[PDB]
This record gives C-alpha cells, structure tokens and sequence, in this order.
C-alpha cells in the first residue's frame, strides 16, 4: 500500500559516464544505489598468479599486485559463480563458468627497454580480455636478458573483499540546492557590497546581473553546502538575505566507471542484485 | 594414498586451487599457514 | 566489581573520556530531536520509550529530548537526590546546563547509583551509555578547522 | 552456515513488538527497511543495530499498534521496496534508450 | 475531561533573550485570577511576544476516559509530563519545569506520581 | 617503483598517463595544466601523479 515511485531523467551519459537525476524518493535508497556499487556489483578480476621465470628488477609480489589491479572487462560477470561455489572443478584453468587464464610471456633481446604493457595479456576466452582504453598499463620494463613469463587464474569477485574487484570510481550525489533571496533586503545593500557578497561564493553559483545589478541564482546546481555566502551575510548585518536548504527529494547522481563495466549496466545491475537482496530476507510465515 | 613432498591441490574451500606442499598436513607455496585437509580434499 | 571505590582520591575512577563528553556536550546542545534520530539512538539503550516529550507541534510530531534518552540510559529504579537532579524509576525530573559542571554532575549520578544499588548496575549503564553516545556524535561530527585558530587583528593589537 | 538468515523473537513485555535478526546483512539493507517502515501508520517503533562493529547481523526491532503484527508489517515493507525497484529499472530503461 | 482550564498573559521573560540555545522559562499570570505561572517552553517552533494572550489547559487523557494517549485536535501545541511534587505545583515535561502557584482549592483534584498532558493554544 | 596502477582513494586508473604527463610537461605546461588535460579533476588523483618519484630508470641502471 506504502510504496514511492521514483522518476530518473538522464543528462549525459556515456560509456563511463552518467549523470542522472532521480527524483521523488528517500536519500536512503540513493545511499544505498552508491553503497551497493561501490561494493557488491561483481566484476572479474585476477587472482592468483603463479610465475615461471622473473628475472626482472621488482620482486614477485609486486607483480603480482599490479597485475590484479588491471581492469578486465566483465560484462559476463553476473553469470559466472564464485568459485567457491563451482564444483565443475578443481580450481585450476578455464572453466567455463568459474575462472578464466591468462598467460603473459616476455623477454627483451634488443637494447632499449621493453615495456611489458598490458596489452601483452593473451587469454583463452575471448571475452574477459583486458579493457582498452593509449599503451595501456605498464606492469614492468625489463633491460637485455631478463625475462617475465606468468599464467594467471582470473576469478569474479565482489569489492568488499578487495577492491581489486569493484566497479566505480567514485558514485556519487548531491541533495539539488534550493535557493531564496529575500529581494527587498538585497534592494538595501549598496552597489558594493553586493560584489562583495558576490565574490565571496567560493564557487559559483550567484551572479550580478548585467542591468538591475541584482545578485541573480545562475547556477543552482554548483552549490556545495559551505555556509560562506550565508555566513557573509550576517556579517554584513543583514541576516536571511539568501536562505538555501537542501530539497530533500531530488538528488542528482554521477556515476563513473572503471571501464569493466558500462556506466549503464553498472546502474541497472545494482538495482537487480538489490531486489535479490531483498528477497532473501522475506520471513515467508 | 600420497607421499612426504608431493605438490597438491586445494580443491574445495575457501583456500581453492591454491598449490600447496604436503610437509607431513599441507604448506602453502607463499603464505605462512599449515591447513591440515583430509584426501577427498587434496588433488594432484 | 570491588575496585570502583578508589584509596587515593575517594570517588570513581571510572572518570569521563574525551569522545564521552564531546558527545554528551553536543548532544545536550541540541535539546530535541527528530523521530527516526531519536529511535535509532533508543535501539543502543535497553527498554523501549513508549512516552514521548513533544506530542503535537506546528510542523513536528512526535519529538523526543535527550533527557528521556538518559533516562532510558539509566537503571531500573534509583533515587539521586543530589540538590540538583531528582529521578524517580528510571525517570529524570531536571538537568542542569553548564560550562563544566555537567562532569561532575553526572559523576555524583553515577557515584549515588553505585552507593545505591550496586556496581553492576553501574557497568551495565556505562555499557548502554557509552555506545549511544558514541553513535550520537557519529552523525553529527566535530573537527576544527582554520576558523577555530583566528587571531582578530583588533584583538590581537589589544 | 545454514542458520536461517531471518529469525524471530517476539518480545515478551511489550505487545505487538518483536525482534527481526538477519545474518550477513548491514548497513544497506537496514536502512533501506527502517525508512519504509515508517512510512507506514501502524508502525510506532523502527530501528536496526548492528550487534558488534565487526559482525555482519543486523537485529532489527518492530512495534506496532493492534491492527498490524510486526510481522506484517516487515514483509510488507520488503515487498513494497521491491516494487518501487521495478519502478525505477523500467524507468531508468527507458532512458537509456532514448538517448540512444 | 479536562481536569483545569485557564487563560494566561506572558508576564516576563526570565532569560531576557530570545535565541539564546535554550529553553525560555516564561513568567505567566492568570486573568481575574491572580495565579502566577512558571514554564519551559521551545520558542524556535512556538513563538511567544512579550505580554501575549494564549489557552492553557490540563488533561490526563486525551481520549474518552479510559487508557491514555475522540483526540482533542484543537490544541496544536501539547506536552507530556509527570507531577512529582504536590505541595506550589511542580511539573516537569522530561526536562522541561513547570511551577504553578494557584490557590490550593483550584488545584486539589492533582494526585502525586501521576500522568499528565499539557494542551496549549495561541487563541 | 612505477606509476601506481589505481589512485588509492578515489579507484581510478592513472597507470596509464605517466608517459604523457611526463611528455607534456615537457612541452611548456605548468603542471596542473596539464594534469588537467590528462583529465584529472579530483585531487586525491591530482596527488598521485604530481607526486610520485620514479625510481625504475635507476633501478635499471644499477
Ligand atoms: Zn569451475
Ligand atoms: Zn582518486
């Protein structure tokens, strides 16, 4: 019988962007559209190397690491089984459903340096491949003779158990502003100190105008919750020249990702693993 | 069953696909901890 | 149990930590607070509030005080009776606002509940209390910025 | 593990009011819950707690006037959060494609 | 069911301010009735002037008689209280402290350790 | 030492900008001129490349 009815209206979007705008609903379900990103939307990521032949100047632990943070791109990842669940298997090389393996192989046999990008990670399932984006991430630089040859065993996580294995950089959203100004004590103050109540945003969201030289809201959107033009206004005597406080529906949300995943289906996918979420917890009877 | 040195397989747990020694009682290639694992959860 | 009497000084040496009365400071400071705030502080304490202090308002309903959440905070039944703090079943009559004396007010509180009842009570108080507090301030926060440190010129020629 | 992940306690003093414990659940559920809780007329107490910091458990406690169980209550929640979800996929689907 | 019922003009203001972060112990005497009255009241949410006509009003509940808390909706302000000390009225709504100083035969239906609601209205 | 692969607040991927940092800035961008044209705009991420020291050049050498 209780139940809200959201209103999303998109701005920009793009593979890696995505500025939407939802409207009418709690900030808890936002939050919880951010945390559950940030933290459970599973993406595919590597997970135990195993090296043959470094010869390299950075000791093995440091390879390791860095090729785990490399982003694969994961669209399958929703669709594949954690491993600890998979008993197809034994845990070692592809298995359709639970890991994927990557070998990589390098020697350098001229005179200047070789980088051993990423672009050098050769896998077996040509989906999970790692994402391009314009050399791509280098994990070591090796000199004449020396050698790095390594297979890894690539497996789907969820970021809250490393954030090898996590989508975003950085969702986020910001309560829209709502701004008043009281437009009858802003008649009262002088030429002056208004371009002094101007230039004391520290971003931008307020404005003179050309003609009447009226401070005019130009920008709501720009307006971190700082407490400056207001503190200014006391200051200058006149209290609740420009009252501004949060609206308390409409947020407006950004989201960016790793390129593992499009912006898009990261959202969607949230929204999905949310709903699985929730129904687990019903107590039947 | 299987002998002292023999390199085997974690192959259910929380610990899978990891390669590991057998000391005795199982050691792992990189990491300091001695898991004890019953056969039916050790492979070549 | 048997150590909270001190041979040195006399009084509690369970004394107030710096978290503790930041937060008690802060949350004295705003005297009433909001419905879903004031139940997620309750869920830390150990009975529920059936009553609540502002019934029906202008633009809020039920609203809730800190001073019920003391109370709640507090034993069963106790009687103070300390010339400026009367309880009566775990029910606060009036609470003093000072500078500092806030400190040693609640210290003749917890001092007379441990003379009255028992230093079980007395642990399991500090373990409701400290807990909520310690989500109170959580919400709120505290820091100090560069504002904090400001020389007024005029001052500082004076 | 296999305990049940939702188990319930009523509480005995008080009527109509009873304790919800879900394992391995935290913040994001909670709160998601508590808000839709109150939401609801019947509903008079709302609130999770996690038992320690470090332990995934959320306890979360109902009390509710006579003509609501908690136990209505609480599954009507769910059941109307996840309809709003659906809302908002179909919604946000079909934005997308109009960028397109 | 409302057990007293009297008008009452703001006498003084004891805090002498107005935004002072706490509570305002308004002075308050009745009309043709000569009863001095003492109150915590939150003034950010009710405004109070200096020398104001405002209802007050006494009920132990608001429904019909029966179990406390058919509801009076005329009174938009309400407190909930508990009388503590008999002998002067003293009254404290969770914090908030009440003294009265009414004749004792207008007062002489208030038991100790009862509850209590207070029901005001700005006319 | 390398370019971390990842900032190490925010998650994005740096790794992959060193060189054309390095490049540009020898060009005549003051850095921050540049950081801004590798479309760097947090500054827990303007951090990370205006701050890392090098140290595999020598590393080699050696
Ligand atoms: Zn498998
Ligand atoms: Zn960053």
């Amino acid at each position: 019988t209780y139940q809200r009815f959201p209103t999303v209206k998109i701005r920009e979007l793009k593979d890696d962007y995505a500025k939407f705008e939802l409207r009418e609903t709690d900030v808890s379900m936002a939050n919880a559209l951010r945390r559950v990103m940030i933290s459970e939307v599973p993406t595919m990521a590597i997970h135990l190397v195993k090296i043959e032949v470094n010869s390299s100047v950075l000791n093995d632990e440091f390879i390791a690491q860095r090729l785990s943070l490399i982003p694969l791109t994961s669209e399958r990842a929703m669709s594949m089984r954690f491993c600890q669940d998979c008993e197809d298997c034994n845990g070692d090389e592809h298995c359709e459903f639970c890991s994927v393996e990557f070998p990589l192989s390098a020697k350098c046999v001229t005179d200047q340096t070789l980088d051993v990008t990423s672009r050098d990670l050769y896998s077996a399932d040509p989906t999970v491949t790692p994402v391009d984006f314009h050399k791509g991430i280098i994990i070591a630089k090796l000199r004449r003779g020396q050698e790095l040859k390594l297979k890894a065993l690539a497996r789907k996580g969820i970021g809250k158990d490393h954030a090898k294995w996590s989508p975003a950089a950085t969702v986020t959203y910001m309560y829209e502003p709502d701004i008043i100004i009281n437009e009858e004590m802003m008649n009262t103050l002088t030429d002056e100190e208004k371009i002094d109540l101007i230039e004391s945003s520290p971003t931008k969201v307020f404005g003179i105008d050309p003609v009447t030289g009226q401070v005019v809201v130009v920008d709501p959107e720009a307006y971190t919750y700082d407490e400056e033009v207001i503190k200014k206004a006391e200051a200058m005597g006149k209290p609740g020249l420009i009252e501004i406080h949060p609206k308390h529906d409409s947020f407006v949300f950004t989201v960016e990702s790793t390129g593992a995943l499009k912006a898009s289906q990261l959202v969607l996918n949230a929204i999905d693993i949310l709903k699985q979420k929730l129904d687990a917890i019903r107590l039947s009877d | 069953t299987y002998s002292i040195g023999q390199k085997l397989r974690i192959r259910v747990g929380p610990l899978k696909g990891y390669l590991c020694r057998v000391i005795a009682t199982v050691k792992l290639d990189s990491q300091h901890k001695i898991f004890t694992v019953k056969s039916e959860h050790l492979a070549e | 149990e048997k150590q909270l009497l001190s041979s040195h000084t006399g009084q509690l040496i369970l004394q107030m930590g710096s978290d503790s009365l930041l937060s008690l400071r802060v949350m004295l400071e705003r005297v009433f607070l909001d419905k879903a705030t004031a139940q997620q502080l309750a869920m830390y304490g150990s009975l529920s509030l059936p009553p609540p202090a502002l019934r029906k308002s202008s633009k809020s309903g039920p609203a809730w005080t800190v001073f019920q959440i003391l109370q709640l905070a507090f034993p069963e039944r106790l009687s103070c009776k300390g010339d400026r703090f009367l309880v009566d079943g775990s029910d606060l009559l009036k609470f003093d606002f000072g500078v500092d004396a806030m400190g040693s007010i609640i210290n003749e509180i917890v001092t007379s509940i441990f003379l009255e009842k028992g230093p079980k009570e007395t642990l399991g108080f500090f373990d409701s209390l400290q807990p909520l507090l310690m989500e109170s301030l959580f919400a709120e926060g505290f820091s100090l910025s560069l504002e904090d440190l400001s020389m007024s010129r005029a001052d500082m020629d004076v | 593990e296999g305990t049940k992940k939702v188990s319930y306690d009523r509480d005995t003093k008080i009527i109509n009011a009873a304790s919800f414990t879900v394992e391995r659940e935290d913040h994001t559920i909670g709160n998601i819950v508590r808000m839709q809780l109150h939401r609801d007329e019947n509903v008079l107490f709302a609130g999770y707690q996690l038992p320690h910091p470090l332990k995934y458990k959320i306890i979360v406690r109902i009390h509710t006037t006579s003509q609501s169980s908690p136990m209505q209550a609480y599954n009507q929640a769910i059941n109307d959060l996840d309809k709003e979800l659906d809302y908002l996929k179909n919604q946000f689907e079909a934005e997308v494609a109009k960028f397109s | 069911i409302i057990l007293f019922e009297d008008i009452f003009v703001v006498d003084q203001l004891d805090p002498d301010g107005k935004k002072f972060d706490k509570v305002t112990r308004v002075q308050a005497t009745s009309h043709n009735l000569e009863m001095f009255m003492h109150l915590d009241v939150n003034t950010e949410v009710y405004p109070l002037a200096v020398g104001d006509k405002f209802t007050l009003a006494l009920a132990p509940t608001l429904n019909l008689d029966g179990t406390p808390d058919t509801l009076a909706d005329k009174y938009e302000y309400i407190m909930h209280g508990k009388l503590y000390k008999i002998s002067e009225l003293y009254v404290s709504f969770g914090g908030l402290l009440m003294l009265l100083k009414g004749d004792p035969a207008h007062i002489s239906h208030f038991e100790l350790d009862q509850r209590l609601f207070l029901l005001m209205r700005k006319l | 030492m390398i370019i971390p692969v990842r900032c190490f607040t925010c998650g994005k991927v740096i790794g992959n900008k060193w060189d054309q940092y390095l490049d540009l800035l020898q060009l005549d961008y003051t850095e921050g001129d540049a950081l801004d044209a590798l479309q760097l705009v947090r500054y827990c991420c303007r951090r990370m490349l205006m701050t890392h020291v090098d140290l595999i050049e020598k590393l080699l050498n050696y």
